[PDB]
């Protein structure tokens, strides 16, 4: 009710990022959305001495028909003045289950800073330019920045005091418009108290991260290997050797010697088994001196597999990776990858802020056009990473399959 | 008298840190002193600027050429940024057909909305004084200047907020605003279409702004940014060729840019060798004679520019539709329409700058272009005809190591087809000879060997002279694709052969990677196999290629 002053970085001007083409029925659903926040206070219209611009656009959230407003506030968010911290739960990424919530309605109740008001303007786009977009400037406190969860952190509290108070084994974690909620119960209960904490949210998404972990390094088991396996397999094991000291390839080298054909058995000495064990074995520990430093970027890397299947590693420094995971859902992307990237993003970048409470940095195994051309088609979520694209085939695609 | 309504104002201010302009008057003849004096004191007659008191310390430089002239160039340094809307002008294929359609300049335009108060003290301008015997006469805008930075955008936006109730009472018409015309269009009867007319001009008289009286004196077709737009159809402004005897950087330049802008319209132009022949010349002089590719693709886009073509307008109750056709070298054609030989739009794409390149991705590439093409004009994305089998799409996108994407599509047979040139084995061949190939070079007398032994015993070590380590690898591969049978296993050390392979190339600049691929064409079956280099692999010889 009362407003706090906001301000931005020394040095650094709003932001004027340009609003990219969206179809008809986005637009149509942007301004009837648009004008239902304004006939209620939470936006208002701006003239031409506003040169600022923020992205907008439209998307579908999860078991809902409804169209809903999602703005880019990503450059917006890098030139707004850092906010002081909360430590991160630790805790979070142990519990049995999580469940996020979407509050960020309770954002609108919140009045905004008046000069920052003309930063944060967005344009509801016209079709072939016809007619001049509809401009709009935010007069509370928008979905999406980061400041809000900032400015709403002390009447957050105030609300979850009484909960928190109650269940000191539930905790609660807040991201941009989410609320991850952990606990140990069973899914019953754990959907009553989901339903007794929006309720007491209303007056005022399974997710078990115990059934993710990290993957190891894993080399086959056979009876017979050919010239091919026994080459496939050293070279896995020198690459493995980036991450693991003690590998050693010599003895199961010294098989290959002799220009034989790929398809031919090849029996295993005595001392290439006696390697190829100590090798198993030093890939059974864990990785040597592997920490998270919070001053560093979050790195992610995605593999595209085939039928449907992904490998992605989260690192800091190259062959330290901090997790590991394979996405092979398949939920209607059957024929389309790249809704299957897309959702892999989401789910990688919701792994990401329930660890370390910060979206890391993508490469994503796809061409620059075609990721902007499609991602928003397939995106639910209420944040946005950032990303890179890689245009050189990895040769490490196999060795995390 | 009726009472004007008054028209909000726009709260203007400087830079941050800047301030208002300080530019010194010129001297200026006594003829046009004695002009700008009539004219500033007929324009103060009408209110449009004020005298001013000694106690303004800005000045801007006036002219006459008898007309006023006005060089705000440093206010316009110093004035604020604003949003200008318009980004991109409407495209004539993204109209709909109206039965009646008029033009409405409005006259005075930037001259009839008011300037923010608190701003008008940075236009100040003087009128020197005749032998400069008395003080200059000092002037201050009270409306919007004609060349100030914010003029446009003030103007624009005043002219939507005075237009809003009208078009949300009036459904039925569609208007547009651009510079000092508007553009009203409706399907009603001619007299009710009129009729509607004259409400609008009377709306917009409430608030003090000027129509044409007299029959509109723009009258189909209208010449418009390149455009001619006729009541049913629309095409650009004529496009002649010239004859030449010599063609030089500039013609050259005039021509691609008569090809480029017809080729929005005009199905099939080329330009790949004309604007091929500017490849880093930055001369505008420089005279380039004309090979005769290029002359062959004059010939080509003369015969297309023959006769004129036409486009039609957008009808949203039918579908939209996207056909693509290969050209060659990099270039592709495409046509927008509706129904068949009649065409809202055409276009092309001509692939990016790379080392290699397919065309499946260059197709692909061409979609997603036409794709957002598409969603600017009609707001939506068309369903596409393609030269490319479901099968071959199929293949391509489940064995593609990247993620891709086409919208829906289906497939038309108008040669020539994109197809997969060539697909390696996913595991190795049974009864394929083995080839361990390697290559190395010395970085000193750039010379070195490229070979292969195989596990029948068949052997080649060739010698090279001016070569380099990825030369002498990509050499080895295709000693082995060369001397091989129908399906062949081959096995390297060079992750840079397996990185060029991988990304599966159909074409190339290095004269070597395309000879690979033409071995690879010819193949049945290819297994190529990666291996570490220096570990003892035994087979995969670099000593053999070392000596
Ligand atoms: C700004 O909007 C545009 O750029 C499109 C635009 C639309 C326009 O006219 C229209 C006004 C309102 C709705 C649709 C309009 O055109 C529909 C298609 N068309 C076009 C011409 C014709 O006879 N008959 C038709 O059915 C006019 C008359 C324009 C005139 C000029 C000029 N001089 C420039 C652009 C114009």
């Amino acid at each position: 009710i009362e407003t706090v002053p906001v301000k931005l970085k020394p040095g650094m001007d709003g932001p004027k990022v340009k609003q990219w083409p969206l179809t008809e029925e986005k637009i149509k659903a942007l301004v009837e959305i648009c004008t239902e926040m304004e006939k209620e206070g939470k936006i208002s219209k701006i003239g031409p001495e506003n040169p600022y611009n923020t992205p907008v656009f439209a998307i579908k959230k999860k078991d809902s028909t409804k169209w809903r407003k999602l703005v880019d506030f990503r450059e917006l968010n890098k030139r707004t003045q850092d906010f002081w911290g909360i430590p991160h739960p630790a805790g979070l990424k142990k519990k049995k289950s999580v469940t996020v919530l979407d509050v960020g309605d309770a954002y609108f109740s919140v009045p905004l800073d008046e000069d920052f008001r003309k930063y944060t303007a967005f344009t509801i786009p016209s079709i072939n330019n016809e007619t001049p977009g509809i401009r709009y400037q935010y007069n509370v406190l928008p979905q999406g920045w980061k400041g809000s969860p900032a400015i709403f952190q002390s009447s957050m509290t105030k609300i979850l005091e009484p909960f928190k108070k109650q269940n000191p084994d539930i905790v609660i974690y807040q991201y941009m418009d989410d609320l991850y909620v952990g606990s140990d119960l069973e899914i019953g209960q754990h959907r009553t108290k989901i339903e007794e904490l929006r309720q007491h949210l209303l007056r005022w998404y399974e997710l078990h991260p115990d059934k993710w972990t990290v993957q190891p390094i894993v080399l086959p088991e056979k009876d017979s290997w050919t010239v091919n396996d026994i080459q496939k397999l050293v070279g896995k094991l020198n690459w493995a050797s980036q991450i693991y000291p003690g590998i050693k390839v010599r003895q199961l080298s010294k098989l290959l010697r002799g220009t034989k054909a790929l398809t031919e058995v090849i029996p295993l000495t005595e001392e290439a088994e006696l390697e190829l064990a100590e090798n198993r074995e030093i890939l059974k520990e864990p990785v040597h001196g592997v920490y998270y430093d919070p001053s560093k970027d979050l790195i992610a890397e995605i593999q595209k597999q085939g039928q449907g299947q992904w490998t992605y590693q989260i690192y800091q420094e190259p062959f330290k990776n901090l997790k590991t995971g394979k996405y092979a859902r398949m939920r209607g992307a059957h024929t389309n990858d790249v809704k299957q990237l897309t959702e892999a993003v989401q789910k990688i970048t919701t792994e990401s802020i329930v660890i370390w409470g910060k979206t890391p940095k993508f490469k994503l195994p796809i061409q620059k056009e075609t990721w902007e051309t499609w991602w928003t088609e397939y995106w639910q979520a209420t944040w946005i990473p950032e990303w890179e694209f890689v245009n050189t085939p990895p040769l490490v695609k196999l060795w995390y399959q | 008298m009726v009472p004007i309504s008054p028209i909000e104002t726009v709260p203007v201010k400087l830079k941050p840190g800047m301030d208002g302009p300080k530019v010194k008057q010129w001297p200026l003849t006594e003829e046009k002193i004695k002009a700008l004096v009539e004219i500033c004191t007929e324009m103060e007659k009408e209110g449009k600027i004020s005298k001013i008191g000694p106690e303004n310390p800005y000045n801007t430089p006036v002219f006459a050429i008898w007309r006023k002239l006005v060089d705000f160039r440093e206010l316009n340094k110093r004035t604020q940024d604003f949003w200008e809307v318009q980004l991109g002008i409407p495209h004539p294929a993204g109209l709909k057909k109206k039965k009646s359609v008029t033009v409405l300049d409005v006259g005075d335009a930037y001259f009839s909305v008011p300037l923010d108060e608190d701003f008008r003290k940075y236009t100040a301008f003087t009128i020197p004084s005749i032998n400069n015997e008395t003080p200059g006469i000092r002037y201050q805008y009270n409306v919007l200047p004609q060349g100030w930075k914010g003029s446009p955008a003030i103007f624009q936006s005043s002219m939507t907020k005075i237009l809003e109730p009208f078009a949300a009472q009036n459904p039925d018409i569609v208007i547009y605003q651009y510079m000092d015309d508007l553009y009203v269009g409706s399907d009603l009867e001619i007299g009710q279409h009129r009729t509607k007319i004259e409400e609008l001009r009377q709306h917009l008289l409430r608030w003090g702004l000027t129509t044409p009286d007299k029959k509109h004196q723009k009258e189909p077709p209208f010449l418009w940014m390149g455009y001619e737009l006729h009541p049913d159809k629309w095409t650009v402004q004529p496009i002649v060729l010239p004859e030449k005897d010599s063609w030089t950087v500039n013609d050259i330049q005039k021509l691609v840019g008569k090809l480029n802008w017809a080729s929005q319209i005009y199905p099939g132009i080329k330009v790949r060798q004309l604007s091929k022949l500017l490849r880093g010349t930055k001369a505008l002089t420089e005279v380039i004679p004309l090979t005769e590719e290029a002359e062959l693709e004059l010939a080509e886009n003369r015969e297309i520019l023959k006769e004129p073509v036409h486009g039609v307008y957008y009808d949203p109750s039918k579908d939209l539709i996207a056909e693509i056709q290969k050209q060659g070298q990099g270039q592709w054609t495409y046509q927008i329409y509706q129904e068949p030989f009649k065409n809202l739009k055409t276009g092309k794409y001509a692939r990016m700058r790379g080392a290699h390149t397919n065309d499946v991705k260059q197709l692909t590439e061409a979609v997603q272009k036409i794709t957002t093409e598409s969603i600017v004009i009609w707001g939506k994305t068309p369903k596409f005809k393609l030269p490319i089998q479901k099968e071959t799409w199929e293949t391509w996108w489940t064995e593609y190591w990247q993620a891709t994407w086409i919208p829906e599509w289906e497939f038309v047979n108008t040669p020539p087809l994109v197809k997969l040139w060539y697909q390696l084995e996913k595991e190795p061949i049974v009864g394929a000879e083995t080839f361990y190939v390697d290559g190395a070079a010395n970085r000193e007398t750039k010379l070195g060997k490229a070979g292969y032994v195989t596990n029948k015993g068949r052997q080649k070590v060739v010698p090279l002279t001016n070569t380099t380590n990825q030369k002498t690898e990509l050499q080895a591969i295709y000693l082995a694709l060369q001397d091989s049978g129908l399906e062949v296993n081959i096995v390297t050390d060079s992750q840079y052969a397996l990185g060029i392979i991988q990304a599966q190339p159909d074409k190339s600049e290095s004269e070597l990677v395309n000879q690979i691929i033409e071995q690879l064409i010819k193949k049945e079956k290819v297994y190529l196999a990666w291996v570490p280099a220096h570990k003892g692999i035994g087979g995969n010889e670099q000593v053999d290629k070392l000596v």
